[PDB]
RNA sequence: CAUCGGUUUGGAGCGGCAGGAUAAUGGCGGAGGAAUGUGGCACGGCUUCUGCUGUGUGUUAUAGCCUCUGACGAUACUGCCA
RNA sequence: ACCGAACGUGAAGUUAAAGUGCCGGAAUGCACGCUCAUCAGACACCACAAAAGGUGUUAGUUCAUCUAGACAGCCGGCCGAAUGAACUAGCCCUGAAAAUGGAUGGCGCUCA
RNA sequence: CGAUGAUUUUUGCCCUGCACAUUUUAGAUGGAUACGAAUAAGACUUUUUAGUCGCUGGACCAUAGCAGGCUGGCAACGGUGCGCUUAGCGGAAAGGCUUUGUGCGCUUGCCGGCGGAUAGCAAUGUCAACAUGCGCGGGGAUAAAUCCUUUGCAUACGACUUAG
């Protein structure tokens, strides 16, 4: 009862990006524990949630949250790439996200 | 092009910036190293320039041609009253470098030396050291701590010492108060000393 | 894998430029790093090959104004701090903020003298460098190039490992005696069943 | 080339009883103890018998394979360090200047004291090592005995002694003087 | 490369002079058919008068290793261009596969003498039958009776980027 | 006496008994470099491959042959009981015990967690008094 | 969320078919042979012959291996599956 | 000005040339070797280095001596098994000296 | 960066126990879980001969209960939280690590009884440590610096050394 987490500790890392060039439509996120595009693709189509503070409330809360989604892996380590309906802001890298575990395919 | 002659360069680099000092006291940079087998002494005192004079002397330099002969020389005298002991610091050897652990002062200080810690005494209440003073109260036991302290953890000893400037004729009446670093016997020795 | 509090790396036997980009890669991902012994670490090479590559180093300097030149820092854990550095985008932002994340030391001080200190195989001298080669140990760079502290860490290092060793008998002590109350309490139904679990 | 294996054969003798842990040698003789640290090579120690032993390189190149018969030496001289002792035997070479050979104790230390080399007023003073013994000769004139159980130090005493004593600003074919070496050998 | 043993046979386009040409046969290490046939017409128009325009391929066929599961010695004879001048070489490999000698001879010659692919010939591969065939000490080294050796100083890779435990190295 | 102090290595021989894929047993049959061997195995097949790629285990077939063919390699492994030693041996069991931990669920770890209660309550009590 | 259509990236995916030296191997059988010669035998150095061991001999014995081959049976690889 | 590729405003996929330790998206990836530099080296155009040398190390070529005991060492013996010469070319080193401090882009890297 | 002196008789300041409300966050969401050293080596047992361990943390600890409610019993006399309390160690940046007794809870070690719905098939569905302010309560203390005049060990002016 110490514990109530059900989802993946992520982090967003990147955008998608060449050397000097970035697009802030993909973001690359590193999901805690995956280290192989095997693992990776677990969690491919799995929601995420970057949830943060923000000064104004808005219904009673200072919480807001930016939802994505998990849609592909990315190189050879276990990150994927993932698509927020509203890009992620640049200051966020590496802040902590939620990889949620539905839609559930178990 | 090169210089046409050579020449040495006018000044030293080894002084700069020639600038003002930043206090008036010049302060000792490095104390002599310490012997433990040494009894314990002072290693520096303060004085105040007084002027200069002229002496005469027998020479004893063998092989020199003014040796057994009369030389005048000049010569620096220094008004040094004694100085009056007030306080002790502990200093700790650190990966960062000497560290001052604790400061432990007498329980009676003078008042030119307290005039060292006010630049305006005449407007003041004079409430230095008050509670310091009352700290020796009937026991004196934080100030056996604190010296306790630095007989268990401090490597280097200084004193806290002021010049008794009243003695000279300066007008000024504030002390000048300097460290000067205890050399010789153990860290104990030094603090019992003192 | 897991995202830590806080990461303790002990530096000793640790490649300097391995374990510098590893760092870098933590920091820069939102990890916090303590780097502790850098004193302990090692660059690869014999030690006068890397005196001389510091004295490179100490060559240069602003002419007009030697003031506003490079600053040479002779300590190792400076060493290691600018190795970590010249990996980092420290002119920006994020990388100022990275670097708030990092931590580099000699010896093992408060707090750290009581936490776990972990290595890093990816960067450890013994398992990366041909078992020939000669390398450097930066303490001793370090003291033949500036450094005033070596004999003070080393001192203070001692009393930590004296009272350390003190921790580490007690600690086995009361693990002897746990194991040996478990030992009492095997072949219970619970550890049975805990052992057809494979617990 | 990489060689597979290469091996050496240490011989103990009788009343010697050589000790190897973790690449740190200890020997030990009728005439004292000897240590060695090998910590900077990579070999490997086997105890065929109380009377042999072999040192093994696996899989070492040119220069691995080449420091292999150095190890077996150097423990070798050790061997015979406390078995049979060193002695390094110095003439004294002077054509005019007779040089002054002293064995002086200043501050609790030993030190050889070498007056007159080729007339200087210069003293030259040469720290005698710990466990090397210093002794005028007195069958031979103008001899220096260096003895001692380690050859390392007993030739780099004297050594030191050789090489204190060099000639400068003249042609040394001519000026031969000095303290040389003239005989290494054993105390037994 | 990644290599096989290929057989190619060709022949001159038969003409109303002659209409049965000879059929030569050459033994080709490739990677794929295509080069089996370049490296074909490569050596034939250093040893006769034929072109791929005027001559024909006959047939293209993989030579599988008799015994992939027989640990063997080859002896391989070769012709190599140096920065120099052409050099004349023979060396010795160890491999269960006459593939695998000629893949490992193509690394070897890349890596101590910087000759590439282009630059060498490979005259003869054979495979040592006799001990006393064995002329190079780095693989008779391997033919002595009883052989072993330890592996010292194993490293382990790890997984995770943290470890810990202090590493060791036994094995 | 001496007192050397030996190292304690695994050998490069034919007859070593070995893993592959942290899965197979396989033993040594012939060496090729210092790099390679060729392994079989009863359930393996019969391959050159390099010495990195697989873990030599303490244990030894012995009076192997060198080039042992597959049937000679299976007979005298079964003979002397490969599979038996193997499976003794704390390696193995540690990695049988890793295989089973992976197959549980999450009904089972809650049985663990409160079988681990349990036993965790015997134990103080057990330490407490001695 | 479900189902569909368009585009697309995947799975430690599963099955069927074909080709090749109608794979080469391997396993089984037969014939021949050798050594980095197993047992045995004959000499030795250390072993109460305590994986004892070294050197000679010779050819399966108290291990085996190599070559050729005979009838089967697989697999790899490359293709195809509307 | 070279390589790739030529351009309306977008979404998704894949690539070219170039890359994948960090700065930097992508491997401290798998593999066979070579090299240790008290000025290493590090990628076309391109931002330099030669002749000549080295018992540094590696691999080759051709001669010659070899169990009818080769070379070395103690006086044919003695352990026993390889040895000598010339030559070829890989990496490394010498050759290799300039003026503000400083550039394989930087950090740094040595079974890389 | 450290040590140390003094810190406003103002309703201002310091320390402290709560209660409430706020702003910020380079980014809590069970636990940063403490020998040292070697690596051609370590650690066990006998014997220094030999056997055994590792071959990754896929570990260890913790983990059940309206974000964890209300009650009952059994077995043990243990485990744990909080509050006083005893003693010791720790100065590298110690600010932490142990420890005595006591009290109040809880205990999932075992067995019970009652409650959760409707937030509607998801919407972070809001649960943390740091800080500040504000109300109370309890203790505690009761300054200086600058301008100005002066000095001339100082000085372009600032600044500096003095004295008042
Ligand atoms: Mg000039
Ligand atoms: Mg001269
Ligand atoms: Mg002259
Ligand atoms: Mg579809
Ligand atoms: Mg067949
Ligand atoms: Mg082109
Ligand atoms: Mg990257
Ligand atoms: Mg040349
Ligand atoms: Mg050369
Ligand atoms: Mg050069
Ligand atoms: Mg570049």
């Amino acid at each position: 009862a110490e514990s109530h987490r059900l989802y993946v500790k992520g982090k967003h890392i990147s955008y998608q990006r060449s050397k000097s060039v970035t697009n802030p439509n993909v973001s690359l996120i590193q999901i805690e524990g995956v280290a192989s595009p095997k693992d990776a693709k677990f969690y491919l189509g799995k929601r995420i949630a970057y949830v943060y503070r923000a000064p104004k409330e808005i219904r009673g809360s200072k919480i807001r949250v930016i939802w994505g989604k998990v849609t592909r892996t990315h190189g050879n380590n276990g990150l994927v790439r993932a698509n927020f309906k509203k890009n992620l802001p640049p200051k966020t890298f590496g802040a902590s996200v939620r990889i949620m575990l539905y839609p559930s395919n178990i | 092009s090169h210089r046409k002659y050579e020449a040495p360069r006018h000044g030293s680099l080894g002084f700069l910036p020639r600038k003002r000092a930043a206090k008036q006291r010049g302060r000792v940079k490095s104390f002599p190293k310490d012997v433990k087998s040494k009894p314990v002494a002072l290693t520096a005192f303060l004085g105040y320039k007084a002027g200069m004079t002229t002496i005469v002397r027998d020479l004893d330099r063998p092989g020199s041609k003014m040796h057994k002969r009369e030389v005048v020389e000049a010569a620096t005298v220094v008004d040094t009253p004694p100085m009056v002991v007030v306080g002790v610091v502990g200093y700790v050897e650190t990966p960062r470098g000497l560290r001052s652990l604790t400061t432990v002062w007498a329980e009676h200080l003078s008042e030119e030396v307290r005039r060292r810690f006010y630049k305006n005494w005449y407007k003041s209440k004079k409430k230095a050291f008050t509670k310091y003073s009352g700290k020796y109260a009937t026991d004196a036991k934080q100030v056996e701590t604190e010296l306790a302290r630095i007989k268990k953890y401090a490597s280097v000893v200084r004193v806290l010492a002021h010049t008794q400037i009243k003695k000279t004729p300066l007008s000024q009446k504030k002390a000048h108060l300097a460290e000067i670093q205890i050399n010789g016997g153990s860290v104990s020795d030094k603090v019992d000393w003192a | 894998s897991s995202f830590e509090k806080v990461v303790v790396i002990d530096g000793k036997g640790h490649l300097l430029g391995r374990l510098a980009s590893i760092v870098s890669k933590q920091i820069l991902n939102g990890q916090k790093v303590v780097v502790v012994r850098c004193e302990e670490l090692n660059i690869s090479g014999e030690f006068f090959r890397n005196k001389l590559k510091y004295h490179d180093y100490l060559r240069k300097a602003t002419r007009y104004n030697k003031k506003k030149g490079p600053f040479h820092f002779r300590a190792p854990s400076r060493i290691l701090y600018k190795a970590i550095r010249g990996m980092i985008p420290h002119k920006t932002a994020r990388g100022k903020a990275a670097l708030e994340r990092l931590k580099v030391f000699e010896g093992v001080p408060p707090p750290y003298d009581k936490k776990k200190r972990v290595v890093v195989p990816q960067a450890l001298r013994v398992l990366r460098l041909k078992p020939g080669r000669k390398y450097t140990t930066v303490g001793k760079l370090s003291s033949a190039v500036g450094w005033k502290y070596e004999s003070v860490v080393e001192k203070l290092e001692e009393k930590r490992k004296v009272q350390s060793a003190e921790y580490y008998a007690k600690k086995k002590a009361l693990t002897k005696k746990l194991n040996a109350a478990k030992a009492s309490t095997a072949e219970s139904e619970a550890a049975q069943k805990l052992a057809a679990f494979g617990y | 080339m990489k060689y597979i294996q290469t091996d050496q054969i240490l011989d103990i003798p009788e009343g010697v009883t050589v000790d190897i842990k973790a690449r740190v040698v200890k020997v030990t003789g009728p005439r004292g103890e000897l240590t060695k640290d090998l910590k900077h090579i990579d070999v490997t120690f086997n105890k065929i018998n109380n009377r042999a032993i072999k040192i093994t390189v696996h899989n070492g190149d040119r220069k691995h394979v080449a420091a292999l018969r150095t190890v077996k030496s150097l423990i070798a001289n050790l061997i015979t360090g406390v078995t049979k002792g060193y002695k390094y035997k110095m003439r004294f070479v002077y054509a005019h200047f007779p040089i002054n050979v002293n064995i002086i104790k200043k501050d609790g230390q030993d030190y050889v004291e070498i007056r007159n080399f080729l007339g200087e007023k210069r003293v030259r003073e040469v720290k005698i090592h710990e466990g090397v013994t210093m002794e005028i000769s007195s069958t031979q004139k103008d001899e220096l005995i260096v003895s001692g159980n380690s050859l390392e130090a007993v030739s780099q005493n004297a050594a030191d002694i050789q090489q204190i004593c060099r000639v400068r600003n003249k042609d040394i074919r001519k000026f031969l003087d000095g303290i040389y070496v003239s005989e290494r050998g054993t105390i037994v | 490369s990644r290599l096989n043993e290929y057989q190619v046979i060709g022949r001159n386009l038969p003409t109303e002079s002659v209409p049965e040409p000879k059929l030569f046969r050459m033994r080709i290490f490739a990677p794929n058919t295509v080069v089996a046939k370049s490296r074909y017409w490569y050596f034939l128009q250093k040893l006769h008068k034929v072109k791929k325009a005027s001559g024909e391929i006959v047939s293209v066929n993989i030579i599988s290793e008799a015994k992939p599961t027989k640990v063997k010695t080859f002896g391989i004879w070769l012709r190599y261009e140096s920065r120099s001048g052409i050099h004349n070489m023979y060396k010795e490999y160890r491999d269960v596969t006459r593939v695998g000698a000629v893949e490992t001879m193509y690394q070897d010659l890349a890596a101590r003498h910087r000759a590439r692919f282009r630059s060498i010939h490979i005259l003869k591969v054979v495979e040592l039958e006799k001990t006393d065939d064995v002329k190079r000490q780095y693989v008779k080294q391997f033919l002595t009776k009883d052989l072993k050796f330890p592996l010292p100083h194993r490293v382990q890779k790890s997984k995770k980027l943290f470890q810990a435990t202090a590493p060791t190295t036994f094995y | 006496s001496s007192t050397v102090k030996a190292a304690n290595w695994r050998f490069v021989e034919v007859g070593r008994v070995v893993l592959v894929d942290n899965k197979e047993l396989a033993t040594i049959v012939e060496i090729i470099d210092q790099k390679r061997v060729l392994i079989d195995g009863p359930k393996i097949q019969r391959q050159a491959i390099a010495l990195a790629k697989i873990v030599l285990t303490p244990i030894v077939l012995p009076n192997l042959p060198r080039g042992s063919r597959t049937a000679t390699v299976t007979k005298k492994w079964a003979a002397a009981d490969i599979d038996a030693k193997w499976a003794a041996s704390g390696w193995a069991k540690k990695l049988a015990n890793k295989e089973r931990r992976s197959q549980l669920s999450d009904f089972e770890r809650f049985q663990v967690m409160v079988l681990k209660k349990q036993r965790r309550f015997a134990t103080k009590k057990a330490l407490v008094k001695a």
